[PDB]
């Protein structure tokens, strides 16, 4: 395994992967910067073989087509064999997992609760999922077509099962089409809207101006990110030693915080 | 398939797998329960192969011994053929791989802070009461001294804090080592006792789940608060090259997409929690 | 059983069967939605047959006529052969059973008082408790500062005039007494007439649609009192039917299974405005 | 059907069916006094038949045998013919419709919370079965065996579900072998214990001496007393029309208020 560049396979997603301010006067990896491009530098350091970044060209996360039964985007491209590691934020799930072999997760996820910053004493504000339950007064909602929304569909818990119901018999509907439409939904509407997504972009949006929203709140299931290789492929059990080197080194907090806190333009 | 029973090994630490109720008149499996004993029933389920739990004779999760170069505990029984399985809280950690082969994370856990409740504090508005936490996360632990802050003599959560770089992570491990009188407690079990002991003036870094588990049972004197110091996940391990691994994994993973593990999480910590 | 397609006649009045939305891209039975709707279907699913629901065309639940003695309505369709099945809210009343039997009721229901939501009135302050100016029919009847009428017709008139308790006599006497004239010609009309009296009016109607019109905007009306009489809403059948046995034993599962409650509370509460 | 008289079947519980305080003095019909016996002497007159008033000898409501399956008490006696009409308060359900004929109810009835009769302003009694799920300060609980404890068992509803769960995962339990000393456990209780049972009995003992006791909230479920006749029995319709005829005319509505109100020791 030497001798060889392996064409590696990533998404642009702040903050995973990111293009250099200066990026007309890079070339090659150099040009991108980000989480995930430092993490397939040291996991390449580790495991010691040459690499070269190439983007996906649909820029979509893998999923499967009802009608043809392909695989697209960073997904598609491991199990037709056009790259070798995706080191990129792609959820381990079960219907991945059946066609290519996940690492152990670099860092875990969950959904959050997402609400702008604000019998005086007795007021409360919203720190769980009950809560959200309970009260009506502040509508919240999801993607209008996501894992969120179909967790809260397919959900067996009480209280998810009543907030579906809930979302379910609402209008105006107040899923949004994309998450940049939410965010700026819930910053225009003065706290009257909460947004369900992923932890990882509540903690980096956190992070970014102007700084009116916050993410309060356990996460309300257990996911986690990986790095996916074809089946069969040789470099599963160096990649996955790898993964767990720099979780135990504490290098892969030490990247998150780099990422998340140290780059942010935002105090704490 | 339901061949031969397996030995699914297990270790015997509440919640996971418990004595049951009167469980003399009981044979087998159902002498057993908890989180861990059900969730063998469920992969064993999804598997379709019939099994039998067998608590390990030594009592010890597993390590390499120092000079012997052999394995002990649930890990050694795995890597030398008296188990094929352990479905219990065996943390998914590098050394544990170089010889066996660990699943998907059934449940995500890290280093938590443990205090006790907030009480009414005798005075040196009056309608609602609000307790204040003293300690919020561990900045402020390691900000403020006049909370001395313990951990366990020799595991994983002393060793993150002898192994870490980070700034804050690294002041708590040297005021740690410079603290008198002792601060490493022997048990969990001693130390949640101190805790409990120190009236809120000492503070114990162990586990989220067993946190959580301690913060449901009586007399509802602890408390968790901040987040995760670290990520770590529990796993149920079969040995290398097993051809057990896949349909482990995949049982695990359906699992977890279905919310079972989640329902059983919260019946086991929650809803029979005795606390409220 | 199942080739054969039945008559189920039905009234169209919410929220047992109202329009769908878009119903004019839909055909058959999905052009209607509703408490009843799903009643039927559950029940043609117990007896294994297929249904198609037919509105009525007279739009009246049925009563018999006074000279030319020909049954209209629901009960009209079934004594002549038009339908099969009356899934739908029908009273179980002595005259209606005398020529068509009734299945046991799928929902219990009473002659309720209907008053305006309690308000803040213009003349200890952290809580505030709203205090409702009746608690039962005696207060109601007792002072009479306030009135209170029933439709112009129905179970509700026929009963204040039969009762002989001595309170809903008197409070007979006191509608009948009344000055103006007390009575609603249609339930809507009482409804605005009771949310346009800023609470000074009261409506004797039955339980179920006062519950339903609770729950709906502008949510200014709410249920007090338990019921002054008792009576069910029967899947009626026509005499001498052999669907009469498979229809009441499907009712009586799907009562004790929990189906018609959780039917009542999504179609009530978990579908109202106000929740 | 002249010449002729028919054996009642009906069981001693009160108020439908008490021995009299002069029983020693009277004979036949006349030495049972209650609501049902007013019901059946009414039928009578209605339907036109002499009848003779008679007791099961066991002293229970019907109850299918898992190893015989046989019918015991007064659905036994009017299963296997011993009896023609059982004017008592038998409910209708669907084992017994399946083999029995019921009338149409006489009586509804349905699960109530009974509770004994008692910042500040704050406070609010338990009214709905929501208070009741959301509060454990109070303990609430059945009988040992009954449809109470088999409703809530079975229920499908959250809060129902909730319940049960919280019955189920409580030490002492609560369940008391029978009424009398539930309702004397309620007593002593000094309002910690809220007792689950039929609503016609819980308004009965809200009436009767000391005056300790009080019921709140609507009914969880429905049921229905009925007048049952062995299947194929000739005055399923007579005694169906007569008791739709008392039902309108309003002497139903009359024997209640009789014998809970009228004749009660409390006041009102
Ligand atoms: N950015 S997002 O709004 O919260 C988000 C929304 C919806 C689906 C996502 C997703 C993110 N993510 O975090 O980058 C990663 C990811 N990875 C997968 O493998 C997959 O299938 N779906 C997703
Ligand atoms: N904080 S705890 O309640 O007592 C505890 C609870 C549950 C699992 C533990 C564990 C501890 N420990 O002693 O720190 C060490 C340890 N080591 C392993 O290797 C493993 O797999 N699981 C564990
Ligand atoms: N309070 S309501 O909304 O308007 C009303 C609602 C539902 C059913 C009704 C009904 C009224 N009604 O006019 O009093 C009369 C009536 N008569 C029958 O025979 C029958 O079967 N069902 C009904
Ligand atoms: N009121 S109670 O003592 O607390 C009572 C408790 C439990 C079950 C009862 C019951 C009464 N009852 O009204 O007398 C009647 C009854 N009739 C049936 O047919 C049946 O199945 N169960 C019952």
């Amino acid at each position: 395994v030497q001798n060889r560049t392996y064409i590696v396979t990533t998404i642009l997603e702040d903050p995973y992967v990111m293009l250099k301010k200066n990026a007309n006067q890079f070339e090659g990896n150099d040009r991108y910067e980000g989480y995930c491009v430092e993490l397939a530098a040291e996991i390449a350091k580790h495991v010691g073989y040459s690499y070269r970044l190439e983007i996906v060209s649909d820029g979509k996360y893998g999923a499967r087509d009802p009608d043809t039964k392909a695989w697209n985007g960073m997904v598609g491209e491991l199990v037709y064999g056009r790259a070798d590691v995706a080191v990129a934020p792609l959820t381990i799930t079960l219907v991945r997992e059946e066609v290519i072999d996940f690492s152990k997760p670099f860092m875990s996820l969950g959904i959050s609760i997402m609400i702008k910053k604000p019998v005086e004493r007795m007021v409360s504000p919203i720190e769980s999922a009950e809560d959200l339950a309970k009260q009506t007064e502040i509508a919240y909602g999801t993607l209008e077509a996501g894992s969120t929304k179909e967790f809260f569909r397919r959900s067996k818990i009480a209280v998810f099962e009543k907030m579906w119901t809930y979302m379910k018999s609402a209008e105006p509907s107040v899923f949004v089409r994309t998450t940049e439409e939410g965010m700026i939904r819930v910053r225009k509407s003065k706290g009257k809207y909460a947004y369900l997504l992923e932890s990882t972009m509540n903690e980096y949006i956190e992070q970014r101006k102007p700084c009116d929203t916050m993410k309060v709140g356990g996460n309300l299931d257990s996911k986690g990110y990986g790095i996916a290789t074809p089946k069969g492929s040789a470099l599963r059990n160096p990649v996955n030693l790898a993964v767990l080197k720099l979780n135990e080194q504490g290098l892969l907090d030490k990247l998150k915080n780099k990422w998340w806190y140290d780059k942010g333009e935002c105090g704490s | 398939i339901e061949n031969r029973t397996v030995v699914v090994t297990t270790i015997m630490e509440s919640p996971y797998v418990m004595y049951k109720k009167n469980h003399e008149m009981f044979e087998g499996n159902d002498k057993y329960e908890g989180y861990c004993v059900d969730l063998a029933s469920e992969i064993a389920k999804h598997i379709g192969i019939k099994y039998k739990i067998a608590i390990v004779p030594d009592g010890k999760y597993g390590a390499r011994d120092a000079d012997t170069k052999i394995w002990n505990g649930m890990v050694g029984e795995l890597v030398y053929g008296k188990a094929e399985i352990a479905i219990a809280p065996l943390t998914i950690t590098l050394v544990r791989e170089e010889v066996i082969d660990f699943s998907k994370p059934f449940m995500s856990l890290g280093i938590s802070i443990m205090i006790k409740k907030p009480q009414k504090s005798k005075p040196g508005f009056l309608t609602v009461e609000r307790m204040v936490s003293p300690i919020e996360s561990a900045e402020d632990l390691a900000k403020q001294t006049e909370i001395a802050y313990g951990t366990l003599d020799s595991g994983s959560t002393k060793e993150f804090f002898r192994r870490s770089k980070i700034a804050v992570y690294e002041k708590m491990w040297t005021y740690m080592r410079s603290a008198e009188p002792s601060v490493f407690t022997r048990t969990t079990a001693e130390g949640v006792a101190r805790v409990r002991k120190s009236k809120g003036k000492f503070a114990f870094l162990l586990e989220s789940t067993m946190n959580e588990y301690i913060e449901q049972r009586k007399p509802c004197d602890t408390m968790k608060v901040g987040g995760n110091l670290d990520s770590k996940g529990y796993g149920v391990a079969t040995p290398k090259g097993s051809s057990l691994r896949t349909p482990v994994n995949l049982a695990v993973l359906k699992l977890s997409e279905a919310g079972v593990l989640d329902k059983l999480k919260n019946k086991w910590w929650y809803d029979k929690g005795e606390c409220g």
